[PDB]
RNA sequence: AUCAACUAGCCCCGAAAAUGGAUGGCGCUGAAGCGCGCGACCCACACCCGGCCAUCUGGGCGAGUGCCAUGCCCCGAUGAG
RNA sequence: AAACUUUAAAUAGGUAGGAUGGCGCGGCUGCUUCGGUGAGCCGUGCCAUGGAAUCGGGUGCUCCAAGUGGGCCAUUUUUGGUAAGCAGAACUGGCGAUGCGGGAUGAACCGGAAGCCGGGUUACGGUGCCCAACUGCGCGCUAACCUAGAACCCACAAAGG
């Protein structure tokens, strides 16, 4: 009747029975939250190859 | 929040270490970091801005954004069943360069190194390395030799 | 297979000389160790600790009594030492292998 | 069966000796006992 | 026959190191019941006396010993360190047996029956032939004489294999000593 | 020939509860107790071989003498709820 | 010295161990620099014996949805409590959801997880009768005139003679 419980009991195993999932690295890594400073000159660059 | 705040539990993680209290070394700030290398995130408990939560202290990630007096960390942080790479901007003073791949990048250059000096002669190598296995056999020269008997016990 | 025998044959044979040579000069030989261990696992599946599971996972060993041929080196033989109350292993010698 | 040559002359008499030399060197050295000249207070006891 | 023991000697030394490229070496005389339970008592030996492991150390010779004359009876003694319920003590024991290897089975089957200590709480300190005219212990004494003569007080009657046993006779037997 | 102390094995004293009473029971005393061993031996749906059922995996079968092709045949592993 | 520490373990933590790598050439920038100086990108050409062991098809991607959200025991770390077959946590396993052999009897102690059969061999545990297997071969100690004593948990014994 303590309606308070807590345990980490059993958390493990549901964890690690579906294997601690890695996301798949990446060619071409994402650029979003990146300095806009270099964002900018990056993007200006593109336009500009030839 | 929730019963505990950023930094919480640090009484000793983010202490400075005996007799290196005080100033923080030049060097510190004159190693340079460039998109990709991995750092080693250990928070430095003077340097007060920019600091990493105390999870973070003694982690390494590669460097994913660099900008003025503060580096863009990319390390996994394992929740549930499944791995977040976390991104932290951190603050110069606590990150060190890793020596994690300081043998890895000196031995990608003696291995093609040697791929090269074996294409030179009969175009055969393996250019692996192996664990200490079995040592082969030798001689032992006859010294002398100690005998060991153990010791009667004196209770006192 | 017939320079197999011979070179099997011969190499039990150089041993013992050079056992005698080593002790006729003063000193003594010892011997180059095992390349290789049987493994055969003696302890059934339930109650494991997970990363004992893994282990056996990985040494093959998935069901007791079963029997794996594994090279001596040091990766192989402190994943041995971990595992070791549930495993039984040594050198096996011609016959057996054969 | 009838006591042919059965193995005959191997080895000759200087070799055979110094051979049976080195096996007792070793033996002597393999049953060797400690001198127990260290423990000054199980002397007694020790015999020695 | 076989023996449940065997006097090995087994010599080791610690691994080559930069500084002192020939490490010293160190032999013993252990009792096992085979060469692995040998090796295994010595790495013991030599890391609580001499500081050297089996990881940080090397085996180089193990030898099996045996005995001389088989044939002859030999007042054996033997020193030994052991492990009481409350502390540690030490022993000396003397016996008459064909073979020191005998010796120290009867020395075992003693400590575990006189003080139920068992084998991986016993040492042997030194294990040595004490001739006769110079033992110690009353039991070995009084068999140091010629014209002795004793008439068996014990004595299991018994058929002399299994087949000849049977569950019912009709006499009861005749037993004198 | 012996005197005293210390120590530690088993046993004993320490050791008292109400239905009749529980080393599981009878019994056991060169044990059928205690400690250490040795030869065999007995015992699980556990391991191995073999037969069969099913699931899964992987194969074969057309100028078709050609088939419930949604079939048949072969290989391998596995079987708690 | 749990709310003291110079020192400082063990186990446990993170990262790296190449084909998602490098070097040359010639180009972009609205960034950067005293500056082809750097930073990055872009096009192209070359290399790179596969870069410790072992193991092996994968949640690799997604959709829809069930039940659950009362837990309990054990070895070890551990908080309150005098303690509890008590209350609360840490790592793992078990029962719950699970039969079967052993511990006489027991949900979680020991062995071990299973289609239905024939044959062989074992694990735990045993071989005096119940009860399948030895009144086996050996060596010691105990003699209990108290119910001597006789199984991991486990069904206790203490100080002391
Ligand atoms: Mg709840
Ligand atoms: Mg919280
Ligand atoms: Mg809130
Ligand atoms: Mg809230
Ligand atoms: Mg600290
Ligand atoms: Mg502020
Ligand atoms: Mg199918
Ligand atoms: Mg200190
Ligand atoms: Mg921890
Ligand atoms: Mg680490
Ligand atoms: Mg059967
Ligand atoms: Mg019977």
């Amino acid at each position: 009747a303590k309606s308070k419980n807590h345990t980490a009991h059993n958390q493990s195993y549901k964890a690690h029975r579906n294997g601690i999932k890695k996301p798949k690295r990446q060619r071409q890594a994402s650029t979003k939250g990146m300095d806009p400073k270099f964002l900018r000159n990056l993007r200006y660059s593109r336009k500009h190859n030839v | 929040p929730a019963g505990h705040g950023l930094r919480s539990r640090t009484r000793d993680l983010f202490a400075r270490p005996f007799r290196k209290k005080g100033y923080i070394p030049l060097t510190t700030y004159l190693r340079t970091y460039k998109v990709g290398e991995h750092v080693d995130v250990k928070v430095n408990g003077a340097v007060h801005k920019g600091m990493p939560h105390k999870f973070y202290h003694g982690r390494t990630g590669r460097v994913w954004n660099v900008t003025k007096r503060a580096i863009g960390v990319e390390i996994n942080k394992q929740v549930g069943n499944r791995i977040i790479k976390k991104r932290i901007h951190v603050r110069v003073e606590h990150v060190q360069p890793s020596r994690c791949n300081e043998e890895f990048l000196q031995r990608k250059l003696n291995n093609d190194k040697l791929k090269a000096e074996a294409k030179v002669r009969g175009e055969v190598i393996s250019t692996k390395r192996q664990p200490a296995g079995p040592k082969p056999g030798f001689m032992v020269e006859g010294t002398t030799i100690e005998t060991v008997t153990p010791i009667p016990y004196d209770v006192v | 297979a017939e320079q197999y025998a011979g070179e099997y044959e011969a190499q039990d044979k150089e041993l013992v000389q050079l056992k005698r040579e080593a002790r006729m000069k003063g000193g003594f030989y010892v011997s180059p160790e095992a390349k290789l261990l049987f493994v055969v696992r003696i302890r059934g599946i339930n109650a494991m600790h997970p990363k004992t599971k893994k282990i056996l996972q990985l040494l093959r060993l998935r069901q007791i009594f079963n029997g794996v041929f594994l090279k001596v080196n040091k990766a192989t033989i402190n994943m041995l030492r971990r595992v070791e109350p549930y495993v039984a292993y040594g050198y096996p010698n011609l016959k057996s292998v054969r | 069966k009838e006591k042919i040559n059965s193995k005959r002359t191997k080895l000759s008499a200087e070799e055979a000796s110094k051979i049976k030399a080195a096996g007792k060197a070793w033996y002597q050295t393999m049953i060797s006992d400690s001198d127990y000249t260290e423990f000054d207070v199980f002397s007694k006891w020790l015999g020695v | 026959v076989a023996f449940r023991f065997h006097q090995y000697q087994v010599v080791g030394r610690a691994l080559p190191t930069p500084g002192d490229e020939q490490p010293k070496i160190y032999r013993m005389k252990l009792w096992a019941t085979n060469e692995v339970r040998a090796k295994s008592k010595f790495w013991y030996f030599l890391r609580k006396l001499k500081k050297v492991k089996k990881s940080n150390g090397q085996m180089l010779a193990i030898n099996e010993i045996f005995e001389k004359n088989p044939t002859t009876i030999k007042n054996y003694g033997i020193w030994l360190r052991y492990q009481s319920r409350t502390g540690y003590h030490n022993m000396y024991k003397e016996y008459r047996d064909t073979t020191l290897n005998g010796a120290v089975e009867q020395m075992y089957t003693e400590m575990a029956s006189r003080h139920r200590v068992r084998s991986p709480c016993i040492q042997i300190i030194k294990t040595a032939t004490v001739n006769f005219k110079l033992c110690k212990r009353d039991n070995t004494k009084q068999f140091h004489n010629s014209k002795i003569k004793f008439p068996l007080v014990y004595q299991k009657v018994r058929p002399p294999t299994r087949k000849l046993k049977t569950t019912y006779k009709a006499t009861r037997p005749n037993l004198f000593m």
